[PDB]
């Protein structure tokens, strides 16, 4: 197990795991929680950066001394991933862009940085690679986020055989994009939503990384209750107190929740999933200046 | 014989008391604490936890000790009427960032030499 | 004795026996001992019931009147069966003189506050509270005074370990300042400076 | 039920292993006569009553006091393990 | 011996003796204070199993401990047995005892040889060191049979010599004419002797006769040489001669046998069975080497598909043939049981860690019951002890070198049989200095016993 | 006297360097190794060995209290060199 | 005045100490042995306590020595072994004693060099 990577101490902020993971992906909402959860452990954590070094600075008190180290890349080159990914045992992919840009579409994003991150990982011997996609991805869906997603995700476990991909669904957190959305607005009846928390997601990737047999499986990562669109938001405005993104963004969002009951989830990986009730009032004491919605099951 | 000096109690009856009249306080005082310091947590489970931090002192069987602990709760009900705490300091309670410790021998026995 | 070498004073180690003697004379209900240092510091052993006698008259008597509190404060000897040993330091400016007074207890057994004979340790006995855990009866107002608010233990007593117990830190997940198990990256460094060969003759101990 | 050893745990100086120690001084030679084979443990204790354990299949083993028994009723009690029978 | 373990930042540095007045004085042996280095190397630090090419691969202690319970359930009785090395404590000694218990297996064995024949290790005074270290200095004559206390054991030998110079201790020697640091009358090299001094033509039976307090010392090396029962046999024939001749002055305990490793006291009070020969009369389909690196039993003395596992510290004879590799802790790496030869236990410190992924031994063995569902009823090392206490109790007598003299049951029980001696004169395998250095696993992989071993072999 | 690894990284006067499946090494990435470049050892191989007719000399590093404690070096060992214990200065008596 | 209760004392809810620190730590209360380096003995007069040692492991970074235990550098010292014991027994913590180690008296004779008859004769001086 090469000695250097025996873990050793009390699983502690000084302590090592065995863990060198390389997260893409790792200045977003998720990416954030996954390198703390990391580093909060002991394991060392390799970051890679477009953007400017001032926009990761938040990361930094995330790991002892020299436990994250950041590095410049860019997903139209291999060199860069190649020298990125070249020491790491376990790679972690969470790019993802939700809108569309004059360099980077949809297909850049999810498809083919994806495929050639699992391409160099395989070439470099990464024991472990975690990719994630979304619950609502197939190739016939009309989004085209959802349709890149579903590409992307087969030609990754193309590139890399016993790969774990993770589809978690709709992720709430203090950071999130759902119930920030919802709640900076100030249609519906027909659409469900499943939202996940994220500090789950979060652990889940975790315990993915921790579980040996989750090699080549595939998880939904799913909240507790399943919600109408229509009451949700009557309970997203009434935390926040208050009277009751272009094109792809509205129809992703009316686009019901699937069901994938064969596919393992956050319990199988020991994660009691937390419900949106209690999170709800630590998300939206902010847009601030009880009475539950109803779910269906 | 084997004499010893009074604190605030003659005997354990006493000590029992003052244990209930701090219990009181407390139940008391948890809503408003939930309220004033902003925090995320239920009322039930503010009360939980000052149940849970009243048993762990539950096996000590001399006033002197007893009434001692009294006067360090009574510190620390004062510290949070006052609001000299901060939501740091009263959310440490609840070790909501510690790793969950395993108590079996077999997970003890992978994780390290620790016993 | 040559330039190397402390002076020593042979007038005030008398007059600082004489006042030893004069106090003892007083109060025999509660002076334990009587001592005067060859640096000629003078110390009072007594019983702890009596620091609020043996202080009052110290401070108000005409030829005594150690009206200044200069210190107060506390000792940890683990081997002894009485735990701590309370020291309080007077000055005297009408005479121009300096006391000592020392007391003995233990952690459950509590003192007698002397803030009612000086104002002056009122903190100070805060400071002992919450450094060694030693109650004060009748203090005006006994809390801690230089410990992180809910802190628990006593850290100035010898069987606290140097870093304690838990360290602070910042957690993005709960967006707070959060305390958990101490964990170094260096250890401290415990060195045994000690050497054999004893050096003082004049301190040697029988050997029982 | 198939005895594997016994072991006999005794007190050099304590009065309550007297008895038990005379068993040895006089006839533990018998007994490691008769049984060629059984492990028969002699072990000394302090302070503490005297004992004798019996081991059989699967590790099960109970463990009888011995204290101010004579040599007599060590070598009944010992007979009995020895047979089987309660 | 007592000794001191100066580590630093969690590492050794140096092994200094410490005071023991009735065992070691003041020194320690250049082994004791310089066979640390080889604690730094060869170590084994991973779970290892044999892959489908059929090396040695590394793997985590959930896959090597269920593999063995694998085994470990399919098997039962005498398919499985254990074998123990010279470095091993008296905990995992007493785990691997249970859990074989619990499978209905008695075949413990050790690598060093007692005979069972008679008293065997029933009584217990029948294979210690009765006279003790410091009663030497008390002795008049002292009678050594077969061995060479020299390299055997040096701090008995100096506590000999020290009697001889102080005493005026007189030392005769019935073996190879070996030095030993004073002059002794050697007797001569035939065991038949024995038998002589024994029908008493020798006059050194009229020396033993005379003296107030006489001595005779049995090694084991005598013992391993299939004449062992033969042997002892003989010695305790003197040594009855003696006592009942000379008359009982009292306590004085003639009868000694000096021992070589650090794990066969250990071993004997828990009841394991000394020697091998119950794994040849009857070979298992599972093996557990706790520890063993003699070469005793190879695979050409098993079955074929034979598993064998190996729990030791170094990789030495021992771990190449074998199927799952555990990996332990060494003596400076545990609060672990020994016994001396004078019967004496003490218990040692935990100085570091072990490295690696290696665990403590009888935590180990008892992870491994756990999960082949025979779950051992101790959790922590006091639990441990006090399973230790209830097989035998003085292993928690922690300075206690006292025992009672049973010397009469087991000398008339040796008279039973009636095995003939060979005709081949005593050789201890300690001939020379340079065979004293490489004896262990530990001193195997120790790169100064190696320079040791080169400049004894050719100085400059 | 810096060497080089086979992978690649230079090798320090302590001897260290990082084996091939360490994973440290990525703290040198797009960045440098910070590694002297003079050796003590080749330099002081280099000095030349000083002939005194002496039996016994005295060495204190040079520069008087700027040097090193002055220690006192026999030379009547021929067969080798007389080397000061904190200088590393080699001295010896002429033979022939 | 005086409760005069009867009940062995046990501050273990006071001192703050968590609760593993307590009921899993065995302390060690001894006499250091002497130096062997040196032949002085001032440093084996006092009784010392000390705890039993946990896990070092290694930095990766620095490769320094690092810890997770707190009481590992603590060292308290006694006059007598029964302070010591009741320290440790109003402390909670399990302790195990061990016995004054005292090099006994001995025989020192210089005539008994120059030997006319023993072997105590030395060959040379
Ligand atoms: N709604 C949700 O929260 C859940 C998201 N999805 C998946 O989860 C993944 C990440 O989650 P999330 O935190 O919400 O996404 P974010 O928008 O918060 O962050 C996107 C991450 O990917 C990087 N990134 C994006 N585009 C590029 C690019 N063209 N080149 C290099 N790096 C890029 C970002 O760096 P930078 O900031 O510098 O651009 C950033 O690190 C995504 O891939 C998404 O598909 C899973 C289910 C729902
Ligand atoms: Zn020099």
């Amino acid at each position: 197990l090469h000695h250097a990577l025996i873990p050793h101490g009390k699983g502690g902020r000084s302590s090592v795991s065995g863990i060198v993971a390389t997260v893409f992906g790792a200045t977003g909402f998720l990416g954030r929680y996954v390198v703390n959860h990391l580093g909060r452990m002991g394991s060392q954590v390799i970051v890679p950066y477009r953007c400017e070094p001032y926009d990761t600075m938040h990361l930094r008190p995330m790991g002892d001394l020299g436990q994250i180290i950041f590095m410049e890349w860019n997903g139209k080159d291999k060199d860069s991933i190649r020298k990125v990914v070249e020491h790491s045992n376990v790679v972690i992919n969470l790019v993802g862009r939700e809108w569309e840009t004059k360099n980077f579409d949809f297909e850049d994003v999810f498809v083919k940085i994806p495929h050639a991150i699992a391409q160099v990982s395989k070439e470099a011997g990464v024991e472990k690679l975690i990719h994630i996609s979304h619950l609502n991805a197939d190739i016939k869906s009309p989004s085209r986020y959802l349709r890149s997603k579903a590409v992307g995700e087969k030609e990754v476990r193309a590139a890399f055989p016993e790969a774990t991909i993770i589809k978690p669904s709709d992720i709430f957190g203090r950071e999130d994009r759902f119930l920030n959305y919802f709640a900076s607005m100030r249609l519906g009846k027909e659409t469900v939503k499943q939202p996940v928390y994220i500090v789950d997601v979060s652990k889940g990737i975790i315990n993915a990384i921790k579980d040996p047999d989750a090699k080549g499986k595939t998880f939904a990562f799913v909240g507790p209750n399943r919600y109408l669109l229509f009451d949700l938001v009557q309970y997203i405005f009434a935390v926040a107190y208050r009277p009751f993104t272009t094109r792809d963004k509205v129809e992703r969002v009316h686009m019901s929740d699937m069901t994938l009951p064969h596919l393992p989830g956050l319990e199988d990986l020991g994660i009691q999933a937390t419900p949106l009730e209690l999170k709800a009032i630590e998300v939206l004491r902010r847009h601030r200046t009880v009475k539950p919605a109803k779910t269906v099951n | 014989g084997t004499s010893v000096k009074p604190i605030f109690s003659r005997d354990m009856n006493e000590a029992k008391r003052r244990v209930r009249e701090l219990y009181r306080a407390w139940y008391r005082e948890v809503p408003n604490t939930v309220h004033l310091f902003q925090l995320d947590i239920s009322v039930k489970q503010g009360r939980d936890k000052v149940r849970e931090m009243f048993m762990k002192n539950a096996h000590v069987t001399d006033p002197r000790v007893v009434d001692l602990l009294v006067i360090k709760g009574k510190m620390e009900l004062e510290e949070t009427i006052n609001v000299w705490k901060q939501r740091t300091h009263i959310m440490r309670f609840f070790h909501e960032t510690e790793a969950p410790r395993p108590t079996d021998f077999l997970s003890k026995f992978y994780v390290g030499h620790d016993p | 004795t040559r330039p190397t070498i402390r002076p020593r004073n042979d007038v005030v180690h008398k007059q600082l026996s004489a006042f030893g003697q004069y106090v003892a004379e007083i109060l025999p209900k509660y002076v334990q001992q009587v001592q005067v240092s060859c640096f000629n510091e003078l110390e009072i052993f007594i019983h702890p019931d009596g620091v609020i006698p043996v202080l009052t008259f110290l401070r108000d008597h005409t030829n005594a009147q150690f009206k200044s509190l200069a210190d107060l404060t506390a000792v940890d000897v683990p081997t002894r069966q009485n735990r701590f040993e309370i020291v309080y330091n007077l000055l005297s400016l009408r005479f121009n003189s300096r006391i000592r007074v020392k007391t003995y207890t233990d952690e459950l057994t509590p003192i007698e506050s002397s803030v009612t004979v000086y104002k002056a340790a009122n903190w100070y006995e805060r400071e002992i509270w919450d450094m060694f855990g030693v109650f004060f009866a009748n203090h005006p107002d006994l809390r801690r005074i230089l410990t992180d608010y809910g802190f628990e233990g006593h850290p100035f007593r010898k069987d606290f370990p140097l870093s304690g117990y838990v360290e602070l830190r910042y957690d993005d997940e709960v967006k707070r300042v959060v305390a958990e198990p101490v964990e170094l990256a260096q250890e401290f460094r415990k060195f045994d400076l000690n050497s054999p060969w004893e050096a003082f003759p004049a301190y040697r101990q029988p050997p029982e | 039920l198939g005895l594997r050893e016994i072991r006999i745990h005794l007190c050099q100086r304590s009065p309550g292993s007297q008895g038990v120690r005379d068993f040895i001084e006089k006839r533990y030679v018998e007994l490691k006569k008769a049984n060629p084979d059984l492990p028969i443990l002699i072990r000394e204790c302090s302070d503490v009553q005297p004992k004798l354990w019996a081991r059989y299949a699967f590790g099960q083993e109970k463990n009888v006091s011995l204290n101010n028994f004579s040599a007599d009723q060590v070598t009944r009690t010992l007979e009995n393990v020895l047979s089987g029978k309660a | 011996s007592n000794i001191v373990v100066s580590t630093r930042t969690g590492e050794v540095m140096r092994i200094l003796p410490r005071m023991h007045e009735d065992i070691n004085e003041e020194w320690i042996s250049d082994k004791t204070r310089f066979a640390y280095d080889g604690l730094k190397r060869q170590r084994l630090t991973q779970p290892m199993i044999r892959n489908e090419k059929g090396l040695l691969t590394y793997t985590t202690w959930e896959d090597a401990l269920s593999r063995v319970a694998g085994m470990l359930q399919s098997f039962q009785g005498n398919d499985v047995a254990a074998i123990a090395g010279g470095l091993v404590d008296a905990e995992a000694l007493v785990a691997l005892k249970d859990l074989l218990n619990r499978v209905d297996s008695d075949s413990l064995c050790t690598e060093e040889v007692f005979p069972t024949a008679g008293a065997g290790t029933d009584l217990r005074s029948n294979y210690l060191l009765n006279t003790t270290i410091a009663g030497v200095e008390e002795a008049d004559v002292i009678l050594l049979v077969g061995t060479n206390p020299r390299f055997e054991a040096p701090l008995f030998n100096a506590r000999i010599r020290k009697s001889w110079l102080h005493n005026d201790l007189k030392v005769a020697l019935i073996g190879s004419p070996v030095d030993l640091t004073y002059r002794y009358d050697h007797l001569g090299d035939s065991p038949k002797i024995l038998q002589d001094i024994a029908s008493g033509n020798h006059p050194f039976s009229q020396i033993l006769k005379e003296a107030k307090k006489p001595m005779v010392v049995l090694g084991s090396s005598a013992l391993q040489r299939s004449d062992g029962t033969a042997i002892l046999a003989a010695v305790s024939n003197i040594a009855q001669n003696i006592r009942l001749s000379s008359g009982v002055t009292g306590d004085w305990k003639v009868m000694n046998i000096l021992h070589r490793i650090a794990s066969q006291v250990a071993a004997l009070d828990l009841g394991y069975k000394p020697g091998v020969e119950a794994i040849r009369k009857n070979p298992p389909k599972v093996l557990f080497l706790l520890g063993a690196d003699g070469g005793c039993i190879t695979r050409q003395d098993l079955p074929k598909d034979c598993f064998i596992i190996y729990q030791g510290h170094h990789g030495d004879v021992g771990a190449p043939m074998a199927d799952v590799i555990l990996p332990g802790a060494a003596y400076t790496e545990k609060s672990a049981t020994y016994v001396n030869t004078e019967g004496r236990a003490q218990q040692t410190k935990v100085a570091v860690t072990p490295p690696g992924l290696a665990r403590e031994d009888w935590k180990i063995i008892r992870a491994l019951s756990e999960i082949a569902g025979m779950t051992l009823p101790y959790d922590t090392l006091d639990q441990v002890r006090s399973r230790l206490e209830e097989v035998s109790p003085n292993l928690v007598r922690y300075d206690d070198v006292e025992g009672a003299n049973y010397f009469q049951q087991a000398n008339e029980l040796s008279k039973l049989v009636n095995q003939q001696l060979l005709a081949d004169p005593l050789v201890p395998p300690q001939l020379t200095i340079k065979d004293f250095y490489m004896t262990d696993s530990i001193s195997r992989a120790s790169q100064t016993m190696a320079k040791c071993v080169k400049a004894v072999t050719e100085g400059i | 006297g810096v060497r080089t690894s086979p992978t690649g990284e230079k090798v320090t006067h302590t001897g260290q360097a990082y084996d091939d499946g360490d994973y440290r090494r990525v703290r040198f990435s797009d960045r440098q190794k910070e590694v002297n470049e003079n050796f003590a050892i080749d330099l002081i191989a280099e000095q030349p060995v000083s002939e005194v007719g002496s039996r016994v000399i005295s060495c204190d590093g040079g520069g008087g209290a700027l040097g090193h404690p002055r220690v006192y070096i026999n030379l009547d060992k021929e067969t080798k060199t007389g080397t000061c214990g904190y200088c590393g200065l080699q001295f010896r008596q002429p033979h022939h | 005045q005086l409760i005069a209760v009867d009940e062995k004392l046990d501050i273990t809810t006071l001192t703050g100490v968590p609760e593993e620190h307590i009921k899993t730590r065995k302390v060690r209360i001894f006499v250091p042995a002497r130096n062997n380096m040196q032949s002085g003995v001032n440093n084996t007069k006092k009784w010392k306590m000390e705890f039993d040692t946990r896990e070092r492991w290694e930095n990766p970074l620095m490769g320094w020595s690092s810890t997770a235990d707190p009481l590992s550098n603590l060292v308290l010292t006694f006059s007598t072994k029964e302070d010591a014991v009741a320290f440790a027994e109003k402390n909670g913590w399990s302790f195990d004693v061990e016995e004054r180690k005292v090099p006994k008296p001995k025989s020192k004779s210089y005539g008994a060099n120059f030997s006319w008859n023993k072997r105590t004769r030395v060959s040379t001086k």
